[PDB]
RNA sequence: GUGAAAUCGCUGGAGUGGAACCGGAGACAGUUGAUUACGCCGACGGCGUUGGCUGCUCGUUCUAGCCCGACAGUGUUGCGUCUUGCUGGCGGUAGUGGGUUCGUGGCGGCUAGCGUACGUCGGUGUGAAAGUCGACGACGUUUCCGACCCGUCUUGAAACACGGAUUGCGGAGUGCUUGUCUACUGCGAGUCAAAGGGUGUUAAAACCUUGCGGCGAA
RNA sequence: ACCAUCUAGUAGCUGGUUCCUUCCGAAGUUUCCCUCAGGAUAGCUGGAUCUCAGGCAGUUAUAUUCGGUAAAGCUAAUGAUU
RNA sequence: CAACGUGAAUGCGAGGUCCAAGUGGGCCAUUUUUGGUAAGCAGAACUGGCGCUGUGGGAUGAACCAAACGUGGAGUUAAGGU
RNA sequence: AAUCAACUAGCCCUGAAAAUGGAUGGCGCUUAAGCGAGAGACCUAUACUCCGCCGUUGCGACAAGGUCGUAACGAGUAGGAAGGUCGUGGCGGUUGCGUUGAAGGCUGAGCGU
């Protein structure tokens, strides 16, 4: 009674079945893992920056 | 027949009735429809020369659904009052006397139908 | 055959309100009129508040009604929220308001009344503004339920801050193992 | 050269060819539709080319079929109106369906026996 | 597979060339004539051929002109000889073959016919190398030339006639025989 | 089934191309990098340290981040049904400048100019659109010097 | 009391060649309806739509042949660089002139289904009844086509896989505690109030009642 | 042994699981499990809808890239071999 | 802040959240492919199917060729045939 | 007056033996009703075009939990939803019928997919 059976036959099917969902536009704009030292160098500089 | 106060003609898309399966071999299955559910059935599986399934397709069309032969719509009538919801209408309408009214008022409900001349199904029934 | 998709045919939608609330309904009757007649997508939107369900309606509070009128020019302004208007305790000044709504709690609309507002119905907003002129459309904060504390990723995968299911709370709750790096690890 | 690769692509499920002019204006005058908001509606009147495409100048049938033929500055705009015609089977029958035209067959660019074929189509 | 559909397979000329390059400013015109059912196979095969003899093939290429030649005097009758390569189950073959007719596309056509009947060879395994008009005296073939004598006379000895527009059964007799 | 270790199956992937071993190039590190620059993973088996993962090799991505000699670079991965955008630090020497967007740019910057300049000069707006190359014109060919030659298909030969 | 189904006997009708039952379509038997205009049916015309088959006639594309001239050849009559024939390209085309190709062409002929720009008309129906007409014809009979036994596990069931002789009646996702989401209702920084007390005699109900308690507000 | 009760003992296993129409409509694959007739997990699916009114695509074009399979080579490195 | 204004083809409305079912024995075929002498054998890759699916054709058949399905009518066909 | 030799490839023949009586599907077919190349016409799907009706979806009109219009669409196991003036038994109310015959039972004229 042999019951390793692995395959990937329907697999693609199923991923394409909702659509490949490509990533989103915003990604690029979060500063997350950056150097710590250029974001505390960008933090005092727009704590500083005059309005007006 | 024509839908009465029109000119429609009643078209009937199927006359038989939907037997159930296998009804006609057991008499513990009565003919009324239900849905083969088996996995292998082949009533459910629609082979060639097995008897069709309802569906919606076989729906009658909308003017001429609900109409008798003679061209009106049955209208329950259980006593003389309920004979005037019949009045407006009585060019589509047709009454009919409820099972459980007796020879007494069965007397005195076709007198007024013919009076306000309203058409009966089984006026002359119950006559002792 | 036709090679077509239809598992996208239909859309869920409110062609009515759930509710049985007979003037909810005639409510519902009256702006599908007015939205079907004057074609104005402001009275589109107030049917659609209307036919929602409650859980979209979250409360509106008259702190955010008094920020919404004391703006520059919307002093005028009628404010027409399908939320109901509750009182904020915190709020010490309030000035004159104009608001329609389905509902104003007992506290907040005594404090309108007070300070010279007024406090119409969804018929009467129809009768003075048919076309929704002069108007601030309002509502309350939707994502601020306890429910919605719980959505988002499960609690125990990397940066989630999501609110679990727990009992009770306490350090015998689900504090000890996944939570803190003295035990196993920490997410 | 951007549309060539498609019909390369597409080769063994369609027959496809250079229109003629009787061609198009018998598929525009006999199985003409357009796509208004959606809906299939005959265009059994010029109005009705006229409401969608008047903003380019067309406004007949006739307009239509020289924007089509000639490939003019809104071909796209012009074949996105109409419907994807809806023809008949030939008169006649086909050939073999299963092979390229060059094959004696019918899938593939059958060049100007198109008119041909859709002399029965049609 | 390229098959000699129709009747009375048509003759063409096609005239082409390989699409002028820089280094190539100026490129050779090539012309054959190719029997196929239709225009659109006679490019075909055209560019089979050119692309068989020639490094160019029908992306880089250009179709000058695509004609059709009709036979100048179908009022007279000539033998052809038709030199053909031709692949065997086995193996591949040259063969020339000669026929009699009044035009040269239905030599060709009786050659496709003839290949058919008696090599079981299909279309698409056939070239046809080269057609030509032989003298009487230039034939090879017996077949062909016990049809040069001007004393020529034969019989139809057993003619079985077909009846068309009747029924079935019938009381007249049958006669093969006609003198 | 298959060891899962990082190298798996990276022989030919990770090792130098033939006569090509030896001293890395200069120009490698004088290369500029900037966070939002489009950058080719191509992995340099000579150095070991902030390899890319094999299944970044080949791929290319847009820099976060740019440390003393590293970049980070978000990378779309397939997984199932999801393009995930991962992101892996991977250092200059692993890295490529990338062209397809510095076209693109080149391409912008001429389509302003022409812009600007024929509207200064008062021409018509030119037409700034990449068209799909369309079907030949109408010719006419000469035979002058160029007389046609007759091909025929030619017999089969014996090539022993 | 009522008195079902399975099963069984009788009388009458009908079928009956190694299953019987069944779906679709007719026919028969049978059942049922029927107030000049109108109902229920038919025929012939017209019109709308979708057609099917079949002819002429113009032109368009690519091309001749007949006809004329020189040359080359010969499956050649009549009597030898002869003649008559015949063929081949080549050069002409005046006249004559067919093939091939199709046209945003022109003009016809026959005829179909569906619907009614609508006409011309026949059957029948206006007390019964009989007849006639119309519709069905359902578990009756007979024909033509189709037609393997259901439920279940299974990749796969008509299976030489299991359960099922027949009929009636009974027969299987429930109650409660605790969560969560969703829909609706009341109030809303509050809300619900517990045990309890007061009252209530269509008194186990309803009504009134909370420094405090639960949840929420950190 | 037998009788009653605990006891309607538990079963990842076998069998059954009762009205009609309408719409949508799969999986036998990933990871972990004394796990391999079973579960949890992701995937596939339904429903409720809500926010809006152009950015997407199981398709091409342009530009730029990745690969070491077919073919090719051993009179080029390694290994055979007349 | 000032100016500039949509910069390949074709098609098309797009995005978000929540609740939850069944499944987690698969099998067949063109091509590629490992074990095996082979197997209607065992194990994989892409795609399409049967499972879940009827219909015309292959005399018959889960997978083959054609083509996917409301209920009817007229016309024309696919594969296949006369 | 053509002949000789060696090859080549179409059809046919030998190579070619299994057990109930049996299979181009059968009958049969021999200038075929076989093999190969082809031509006209013709037959036939739940496929395509058009016509009617039913329903779903989207959109829309109308002072309506409704009616209507319009275009496209309609396979389905496990499974999920919706509608049910489908059916059954109670309760609070409401509408009526009944010894001039209720429930129950047998069975013709109709209605509804």
């Amino acid at each position: 009674a042999k019951s390793k059976n692995h395959t990937n036959h329907n697999q693609n099917k199923k991923a394409h079945r909702n659509g490949i969902t490509k990533p989103k536009k915003h990604i690029f704009l979060s500063m997350k893992g950056v150097d710590a030292k250029f974001i505390k160098n960008l933090r005092f500089s727009r704590k500083n920056n005059k309005r007006q | 027949v024509h839908v009465s106060g029109t000119k429609v003609k009643v078209v009937k898309k199927k006359l038989t009735k939907f037997k159930r399966h296998e009804s006609d071999r057991y008499r513990r299955v009565a003919p009324s429809w239900r849905k083969p559910k088996g996995i292998d059935n082949r009533v459910r599986r629609r082979f060639r020369g097995m008897r069709a399934m309802p569906t919606i397709g076989h729906g009658s069309d909308r003017r001429t659904r609900f109409v008798l032969p003679n061209g009106y719509k049955k209208v329950l009538v259980q006593n003389v009052k309920d004979l005037d919801m019949l009045l407006m209408q009585s060019y589509k309408y047709i009454g009919e006397i409820g099972h459980g009214v007796s020879a007494k008022s069965r007397k005195g409900i076709v007198e007024r139908a013919a009076q306000l001349n309203i058409k009966l199904t089984n006026g002359n029934a119950r006559l002792r | 055959g036709i090679d077509i998709n239809h598992k996208h045919d239909r859309v869920a939608r409110r062609t009515a309100p759930k509710s049985e609330n007979p003037y909810l309904r005639l409510l519902s009757k009256l702006y599908a009129f007015l939205a079907r007649r004057t074609g104005e997508k402001f009275n589109a939107i107030v049917l659609k508040r209307l036919r929602m369900s409650r859980r979209n309606r979250q409360p509106l509070s008259l702190a955010k009604l008094a920020r919404a009128v004391q703006k520059a020019g919307n002093e005028n302004k009628t404010v027409v929220t399908l939320s109901t208007v509750t009182d904020d305790a915190r709020l010490y000044t309030v000035p004159k308001i104009s608001v329609a709504a389905l509902h104003v709690t007992e506290g907040a609309r005594a404090r309108i009344l007070a300070a010279g507002g007024e406090i119409i119905t969804l018929d009467q907003l129809a009768l003075k503004s048919p076309k929704g002129e002069n108007t601030v459309f309002l509502q309350g904060p939707r994502s601020a339920r306890e429910a919605e504390k719980h959505f988002g990723p499960a609690p125990g995968v990397p940066h989630s801050h999501t609110k679990p299911y727990v009992r009770s709370k306490g350090r015998k709750f689900e504090r000890a193992r996944g939570r803190r790096a003295s035990r196993a690890y920490k997410n | 050269k951007a549309t060539l690769p498609l019909l390369r692509i597409i080769e063994p499920y369609v027959a496809w060819g250079y229109p003629n002019n009787k061609t198009i204006h018998d598929l525009l005058y006999k199985r003409g539709y357009a796509k208004v908001d959606g809906n299939r509606v005959p265009i059994t009147d010029n109005t009705i080319v006229e409401q969608s495409l008047g903003k380019f100048n067309i406004i007949c049938l006739e307009d239509l079929a020289h924007e089509i033929a000639t490939v003019g500055p809104h071909f796209k705009e012009a074949t996105n109106f109409l419907w994807p015609f809806k023809l008949n089977n030939p008169t006649g029958g086909w050939t073999k369906k299963t092979n390229h035209f060059v094959e004696g067959g019918d899938f593939g660019n059958r060049e100007d026996q198109i008119n041909n074929l859709l002399r029965k189509m049609v | 597979p390229t098959k000699a559909l129709g009747e009375t397979l048509n003759e063409y000329v096609v005239v082409g060339r390989k699409i002028p390059t820089e280094k190539e400013p100026v490129t050779p015109i090539w012309k054959m004539q190719i029997f196929a059912t239709n225009h659109v196979i006679a490019k075909s095969r055209f560019w089979y051929f050119v692309s068989m003899l020639r490094r160019v093939k029908k992306a880089n290429g250009e179709i000058l002109s695509i004609k059709q030649v009709f036979e100048k005097n179908p009022g007279t009758v000539k033998n052809y000889g038709v030199w053909l390569k031709y692949d065997s189950r086995t193996g591949h073959h040259n063969m020339y073959r000669e026929y009699r007719d009044t035009t040269v596309a239905g030599a060709v056509t009786q050659c496709y016919r003839d290949m058919g009947a008696r090599h079981r060879a299909q279309a698409d395994r056939i070239h046809i190398l080269k057609v030509q008009t032989v003298k009487a005296e230039d034939t090879k073939r017996a077949g062909i030339k016990m049809f040069h004598d001007a004393k020529i006379r034969f019989p139809l000895p057993h003619r079985v006639t077909k009846r068309k527009n009747l029924s079935v059964f019938t009381t007249a007799r049958q006669n093969t025989h006609f003198a | 089934t298959n060891s899962k270790g990082l190298r798996r199956g990276t022989r030919y992937m990770f090792a130098r191309d033939f006569r090509k071993h030896g001293v890395e190039h200069l120009s490698t590190y004088y290369t500029q990098y900037k966070r939002g620059d489009l950058v080719d993973i191509k992995t340099n088996g000579a150095f070991q340290k902030g390899m890319p993962f094999k299944a970044y090799h080949g791929r290319t991505g847009r820099i976060f981040n740019v440390t003393r000699g590293a970049v980070g670079i978000i990378v779309n991965k397939r997984v199932r049904g999801n393009i995930l955008p991962k992101r892996i630090n991977i250092r200059i020497e692993h890295i490529k400048p990338s062209k397809c967007r510095t076209d693109f740019l080149n391409r912008v910057k001429s389509n302003d100019e022409k812009r600007k300049a024929a509207k200064s000069a008062g021409q018509p707006v030119p037409a700034l659109k990449r068209l799909p190359v369309a079907p030949r014109g109408a010719h006419t060919v000469t035979t002058q010097n160029n007389e046609p030659e007759l091909l025929a298909p030619l017999r089969f030969e014996i090539v022993a």
